[PDB]
RNA sequence: AUAGGGCGGAGGGAAGCUCAUCAGUGGGGCCACGAGCUGAGUGCGUCCUGUCACUCCACUCCCAUGUCCCUUGGGAAGGUCUGAGA
RNA sequence: GCCAGCGAAGUGAGUUCAAUGGCUGAGGUGAGGUACCCCGCAGGGGACCUCAUAACCCAAUUCAGACUACUCUCCUCCGCCCAUU
């Protein structure tokens, strides 16, 4: 029961490694870390940085990475984010024989951010609620 | 350059391509008259010219360049004199016009369109919008006093194990109620029929002191059945003229009927009205926002102010008051308020809403079936909220046409139609809307939703309609505005499919129960004999040597007799129609599965476990069962009319788990001794010329339907046929619980609702899965 | 009062695009009945001469559309895998090979054009990545998005 | 169902081949299988690293329809006629477990009785080329149905001649007369950089042959599948 | 009450009246519950090459989600984009809608009850752009 | 009397064999929601801290682009007939 | 006698340089033969094999009615001729 995850936010990671965000990601499945995520985003809305959140999801939590990234949008009333939808690489063994299997599951990125898209969105088209 | 030229030359290929084939299909053989769309064509058009619009108009004239007796009676008459036989509804000649109009157990009403729309009505079924006549829903009014209809009600409710309507009083005010009621207190499981009832209580007494109203609507043979239990049950006491009621009841209403009489004991008013006010079900997502467009809202301000000449004097009187202004006021607001909501699929269960309305033939836009959705502003969201979670309409529940004498002065007015054509076309405007407003029609109508598949969690919430409930005089006039915008009509059949595809059962006959479902099976077999006697030999498969006594819908009244028979060696139609013990069942029948503990979820938020003999308990109390079921085809099934349903063999669960893509064996042959008996019987025939069996009659349910076939059948079907909304056969058959326990019982392993059919025709068994989901 | 007429595409796959300039009506008609001739006989190839006729033609982009009859449309289209040797100007190997049979019914016929010649057009370009094809891609896609 | 499953007899330099796979993905095929023939004179087995595809194509063979991975297999064809060669091939069943689909090519009748009763081939080659008659007995046949013998009509006289022509539409006729037509697959060989026809076309060239106006095109898609399990299953 | 015996309706989830301007400039793919992944790849396959047969003319398509149905539409979208082999816009639109469950246990004294709930919806959008 | 054999003519809102597999053309259909929106349980932390991990506990497994299903020219589909679909 | 049209999706087949009754096997019916099986009123029922299941004609918007062209096929009114009691 061994994996490894290998993901093909390529080109945009750069600008904000260049103001260094907090990074969120959700494995598989697991239930008190959306709370724990609330609660560091209740945490960052105080704590001195600049506007940029940082979620990732692969493998079935690209359902939960989009709910829980919505509750902070009724909270703390974001304006530009970016979903961007890349292929990720899963080669997992296991033991019926121990046999390896490489699955290719969707991984979901979401980009919260308010004035680095400003100068932004000529092709790419973020949603603006 | 080589994959450049080929890049042009492919370009320039797919270019010719997709010009020539788009002008091609529009050009139709060079011809203007086949240019036209085929839902849009009319073949007079080589008599007269004027069958074609004007701008094809000056090319057809060109191209006849290129190229019986009259009425001599009045015609009123003549249709009086033919309506003092039959009905004749108000748009029974609008639909006589363009739909195949069949005599019934009622009256003459419509079976099938005459164009071919089988499709098309379910795809108008769908996402646009469609509608339907409903006038055969005859009316119960009941007025007493508040503690003696609820004594009335509850010696035919039921509550204990039916649904509840009386004693509720939560969702009286606010909606309707559904559901099947019974006969006289005994509880023998004789007398049941499907009824839909109608609380109104008024806003201002509060208290049992005032005149409280109840309605039920119904069926017309069920009209005739629960009228004598009513008066069993509560006490045993030269212009034209347009005949807007019946004739048989016209004809009656000297001697007896309508039925409206009063009891000097009890206080129990009846009337029993078989054509008082009329109903049309729209159903459609589009026919929300249609409705709303073409419905408007009367205004009260103009009118309230100072405009008063001559009569229509009660529209002052109810305006008078300060409330009444106010009240219309919300209802416009909370009629806008359900446009602004994007479907009618979200609400509860059958609300009930009515307002004043301005007539739609105010608008009539000029064009014709122009069909439109709304614009892009959809703002107000938090009112949308606030009406989807409560959804009170107590204060806008207002009934002013539902009493005695204000009703008939509103259906005295005899308004007429045509001259109000020609006063539109006298005011010579283009594309306007102007109506003089003197005298205007500022009448109430009421609307009742329908939400269907509500018990199914299949699609929850399918067939969202909406109900038009009106007097009788204003019918055909509030018919063809929305047939002008553009909404389709669908008969008999489309109430079939209506039933059919969300898996609930006709409510005229094809229910079993004893004074209806038992007449209309016989009239199906009449008409089913007649096209089996019409049909010669050679031609019909024969049902003796592949099949058994089949398609005639009566044979279960002696199949449960050898199922309790069987259970009890080793009172009749009992219908389990308690929602409890079906859910128990959909509980058994719906999971067909296996992981840790329990079907298809372990957790599953339920009480999962067996017991073989709290089942059997339940047969000590209620014998002779017999259940609907929604029965669904995996693969390689086309369902017909009166399917067997056969019950599988350890044999065929091996075969099937053994590979994927599996038919079902074939049936064995019989032995056919009946056919030298009636060779005898020609021969005996033609000996005394010079009991009638052809190919499969004859008086022997009884040893037969015991064991015959190498299988155990145990399932009848009604409707059978395959639906667009899942992509495959989906049935819906009566089946009895005797055959389901022993299938429970045979198998507490792997799939248990994989259960066989045979069709009458072939003789191929196909699998499928039994769901029961109320 | 009339005849369930069958078609057929077939197209022409070589290199050196002289063969590509080298189609005529009259040559493809003769080239098909004697190669016909060699396969079957007068009972083969004489109703090639009544039923067989050259119904659409391309020269570079080698898509050939043809009739045929109902009852010899399986010997026709046993016929043309058999062409072989074009002899012409040039030593020339040119070979047809069939898309699909479709059943008469010219109007989806030409729909089905379409949706292979966009599957020509687009499976092509990412192998080759070059901008000065790109830009006549470009072009073409702008020029079918106006249709 | 799998269609678009035909041999290949092309092996000449890498240029060729990339052209053949490239003509084969462009046109009608999603597996391509490479044959090479060993004859009895030679008697040489090299196995380890003779061909090397993966190493030397780049990455993808594309096709124009599905866009699928083409699945590219390695077979075998050795021309066996006298019986020690056969013998030889026995003497391989244990020795190098390599090449997944085995094809004896027979040219005796007691060798073919062999090669069909005791001899674990896979699919058995027949051809007819200058003037080779062969007859046919029924229970070896029935026995080889039974047991999963695909048999294999590699053709190509279509650009050589016209007499092997007849030679190869008479051993055809043949063996769908004989065989009843059960499990024949019919498939072409490449010396030429143009010896292959259309995948339609494969239906009505075997219904040429015969056999069915469907089941040769039902037989090549149910038989192409089948053999490549009944060669799994011999691997495995 | 809710506990014992009780009905427990789904009734609807507002998705917009836009579906039905939707499929006639666009196109509009509502992705469904445990009916078949297969199916809806080839409808998908199939209405994306319509020109002049699918609905009117392919320009830009975009595939409505929701709770799970994401799930299913960003799989059959990440397979589409494999499968259909031209360079292909995905932008995915993230939206909130509120959900309303009914409940009425059937007794003559007890009264229905509303619950309300918030899923998430996507909106995956995919462009022709040139390659 | 045996309508036993042969032929002809008249009337019936008379009807114009079915099913399953393999295969060919065309058409239709294939329903936004796992009561997982602050989900639950376990081990270290913790009792007021989880860029901790596990259980496809909701099997939705499979290189997923169809091994999916249905039906498919009648009494007459023919008349340069009638009428209706305003 | 005269007077009334709608350019926007897609007919339980909807094509138009004009698709759709294709093969195999068992049962239906009209018939013949029996060395098969079961039951005891000379016999009755089922089982096995073969032949025949055609013609008229073909839909482009539908339906109702009338017409003309039918004969594997079924319900009757019949006529003539041949043979028997």
């Amino acid at each position: 029961m061994e994996n490894f995850r290998k993901v093909r936010g390529g080109p945009g990671s750069g600008p904000f490694a260049d103001l260094a965000p907090g990074a969120v990601h959700m494995r598989v499945k697991e239930g008190s870390k959306i709370r724990n995520l609330m609660a560091f985003a209740t945490a960052s809305m105080a704590q001195p940085a600049t506007r940029a959140i940082v979620f990732s999801g692969c493998g079935r939590a690209t359902t939960k990475t989009v709910t829980c990234a919505e509750i902070l949008k009724r909270r703390l009333a974001g304006l530009h984010q970016v979903t961007r939808l890349r292929y990720r690489s899963v080669r997992e063994v296991w033991q019926s024989a121990s046999l390896s299997v490489l699955k290719n599951v969707p991984g979901l990125a979401i980009l919260l951010s308010k004035d680095a898209l400003d100068p932004r969105q000529p092709g790419y088209q973020p949603p603006n609620p | 350059k080589y994959i450049t030229a080929s890049t042009f030359a492919q370009a320039r290929a797919a270019e010719i391509s997709a010009m020539l084939k788009a002008v091609t299909q529009k050009s139709s053989n060079s011809l203007v008259f086949q240019t036209l769309p085929r839902h849009m064509r009319r073949r007079a058009m080589s008599h007269n010219v004027k069958r074609l619009p004007r701008r094809l108009q000056e090319i057809a004239q060109k191209e006849a360049e290129k190229a019986a007796r009259r009425c001599h009676m009045n015609r009123t008459l003549e249709f009086n004199r033919r309506q003092k036989k039959n009905i004749w509804l108000e748009t029974h000649i609008w639909h006589a016009k363009r739909f195949h109009m069949v005599k019934k157990w009622g009256y003459c009403l419509g079976e099938r369109p005459t164009v071919k729309s089988h499709r098309a009505c379910y795809r108008a079924m769908t996402n646009r919008c469609l509608l339907q006549d409903l006038s055969y829903y005859c009316c119960l009014e009941l007025k007493g006093k508040e503690e003696e209809i609820l004594k009335a009600l509850s010696g035919m409710c039921n509550i204990d194990t039916g649904l509840t309507f009386a004693a509720v009083h939560c969702l009286s005010g606010k909606r309707q109620g559904s559901l099947v009621l019974y006969r006289v207190n005994k509880y023998p499981r004789e007398m049941l029929g499907p009824v839909t009832f109608i609380w109104k209580s008024q806003r201002t007494p509060g208290d049992p002191s005032e005149s409280r109203q109840l309605w039920i609507w119904l069926h017309p043979t069920l009209k005739q059945d629960i009228l004598e239990e009513i008066k069993a049950a509560c006490q045993c006491v030269g212009e034209n003229a347009k005949p807007i009621k019946k004739i048989i009841g016209d004809g009656t209403r000297d001697p007896c009927l309508p039925y409206s009489w009063i009891s000097p004991t009890t206080g129990i008013i009846i009337s029993d009205l078989t054509m008082e006010m009329n109903r049309f079900r729209l159903i459609g997502p589009l026919s929300h926002s249609i409705l709303t467009e073409a419905i408007k809202a009367a205004s009260v301000h103009t009118v309230g102010e100072d405009t008063e000449e001559t009569p229509h004097r009660w529209w002052i009187e109810t305006c008078k008051k300060p409330d009444s202004v106010s009240l219309h006021c919300r209802q416009e607001a909370i009629f806008e308020l359900l446009g602004g909501i994007t479907s009618p699929a979200e609400i509860p269960a059958g609300t009930i809403l009515g307002l004043t309305v301005g007539d739609p033939r105010i608008n009539l836009p000029q064009k014709k079936s122009k069909a439109l959705p709304n614009p892009e502003k959809c703002q107000d969201n938090e009112k949308v909220r606030q009406l989807l979670l409560e959804g009170v309409p107590v204060e806008c529940t207002h009934s002013f046409i539902w009493n005695q004498d204000i009703c008939k002065s509103v259906t005295e007015n005899k308004i007429s139609d045509q001259d109000l054509n020609r006063m539109r076309s006298e005011l010579l405007v283009p594309g306007s809307q102007l109506i003089l407003g003197p005298h205007e029609s500022k009448i109430p109508i009421l609307l009742i939703q329908q939400p269907g598949k509500v018990t199914g969690e299949d699609r929850l919430g399918w067939g969202s309609g909406w109900d038009v409930l009106l007097p009788k005089g204003w019918g055909m006039a509030f018919w063809i505005p929305f047939i002008y915008r553009g909404v389709r009509v669908g008969g008999l059949k489309e109430s079939a499919v209506h039933s059919q595809y969300k898996r609930s059962p006709n409510v005229p006959g094809d229910f079993p129960d004893c004074p209806a479902g038992m007449l209309f099976a016989e009239e199906q077999a009449k008409n089913l004999l007649e096209k089996y006697k019409r049909r010669p030999p050679a031609k019909r498969p024969n049902y003796v040597k592949l099949g058994t006594l089949a398609p005639f819908c009566c044979p279960w009244e002696q199949l449960t007799q050898d199922w309790e028979s069987r259970v009890q060696a080793y009172s009749h139609l009992c219908v389990l129609r308690s929602r409890k013990l079906l859910k128990q069942l959909s509980a058994w029948c719906g999971p067909s599965s296996e992981d840790s503990r329990g079907g298809r979820r372990a957790p599953g938020r339920g009480q999962q476990g067996l017991t073989r003999e709290a089942c059997l308990s339940i047969l000590g109390h209620f014998p002779r069962a017999l259940v609907w079921v929604s029965l669904s085809l995996l693969s390689k099934g086309s369902p017909e009319p009166h399917t067997m349903i056969c019950v599988p063999a350890k044999e065929d669960f091996l075969q099937l788990h053994e590979d994927w893509h599996y038919c079902g064996p074939q049936e064995s042959k019989h032995s056919d001794p009946f056919r030298s008996k009636i060779l005898k019987q020609k021969e005996k025939k033609k000996r005394e010329k010079r009991e009638a069996l052809t190919l499969g009659l004859w008086s022997g349910p009884l040893p037969r339907v015991t064991l015959h076939c190498s299988r155990t059948l145990l399932g009848f079907v009604t409707q059978g046929d395959f639906s667009m909304a899942v992509g495959c056969g989906e049935a819906l058959g009566f089946v009895s619980l005797t055959g389901l326990l022993d299938m429970l019982s045979s198998q507490p392993a792997a799939q248990r609702g994989l259960v066989l059919l045979r069709p009458p025709a072939s003789l191929q068994y196909r699998f499928a899965r039994i769901a029961i989901e109320v | 009062v009339r005849f369930k007429h069958r078609y057929l595409l077939c197209e022409l796959v070589s290199d050196d695009p002289r063969c590509r300039l080298s189609l005529d009506d009259r040559v493809l008609s003769s080239l098909v009945r004697d190669t016909i001739a060699r396969v079957h006989g007068t009972f083969g190839a004489a109703a090639c001469s009544i039923g067989f006729a050259v119904r659409y033609l391309n020269a570079y982009t080698g898509i050939v559309l043809l009739r045929c009859r109902k009852e010899f449309y399986q010997l026709v289209w046993s016929a043309l895998p058999f062409i072989t040797y074009l002899e012409n100007k040039g030593h020339r190997y040119p070979c047809f090979f069939n898309t699909l049979h479709v059943g008469g019914t010219i109007r989806t016929c030409q729909k089905f054009l379409i949706q292979y010649n966009r599957r020509q057009l687009l499976i092509l370009l990412q192998n080759c990545t070059d901008e000065g094809e790109r830009e006549a891609i470009q072009k073409s896609v702008t020029r079918s998005c106006l249709l | 169902a799998v269609f678009a499953d035909l041999d290949l007899r092309a092996g000449s330099d890498l240029k060729a081949l990339r052209g053949l796979v490239e003509t084969a993905a462009h046109l009608g095929y999603s597996v391509v299988a490479i044959n090479h023939i060993v004859d009895f004179k030679e008697k040489k087995q090299e196995i380890e690293k003779p061909v090397a595809v993966s190493e030397l194509f780049t990455t993808l063979p594309i096709v124009q329809g599905k866009s699928r991975p083409i699945k590219i297999l390695t077979r075998l064809t050795i021309i066996v006629s006298d019986p020690s060669h056969c013998n030889v091939l026995r003497a391989t069943s244990s020795r190098a477990r390599l090449y997944d689909v085995v094809a004896v090519f027979p040219k005796t009748e007691k060798l073919f009785h062999i090669a069909c009763t005791h001899l674990d081939v896979d699919l058995v080659c027949i051809t007819v080329t200058e003037k080779l008659p062969f007859y046919f007995k029924r229970p070896p046949i029935n026995v080889a149905i039974d047991r999963g013998l695909a048999f294999e009509l590699v053709y190509s006289p279509a650009i050589k001649d016209s007499t092997m022509r007849r030679y190869t539409i008479s051993s055809a006729l043949n063996l769908m007369q004989i065989c009843k037509g059960k499990n024949v697959i019919i498939s072409s060989a490449a010396e030429r950089p143009l010896e292959i026809r259309g995948p339609y076309d494969v239906a009505n060239l075997g219904l040429l042959f015969g056999l069915s106006e469907s089941d040769a095109k039902a037989a090549v898609s149910t038989n192409c599948r089948a053999a490549l399990l009944h060669g799994e299953t011999r691997k495995t | 009450g809710a506990v014992e015996a009780e009905l427990d309706p789904v009734e609807y989830t507002l998705r917009k009246r836009l579906p039905s301007r939707l499929p006639r400039r666009p196109n509009d793919i509502y992705v469904n519950m445990k009916t078949d992944f297969k199916a809806q790849l080839a409808r998908c396959q199939k209405l994306l090459d319509g020109g002049a047969r699918g609905q009117n003319a392919c320009s830009e398509i975009y595939i409505h989600g929701l709770g799970l149905a994401i799930n299913r539409a960003i799989n059959i979208a990440l397979q589409l984009q494999a499968g259909s082999f031209g360079s292909l816009q995905v932008a995915a639109n993230t939206s909130t809608v509120e959900l309303v469950d009914e409940l009425e246990p059937e007794t003559d004294t007890r009264e229905p009850l509303t619950r309300i709930r918030n899923n998430s919806a996507i909106h995956i959008r995919v462009f022709r752009v040139t390659p």
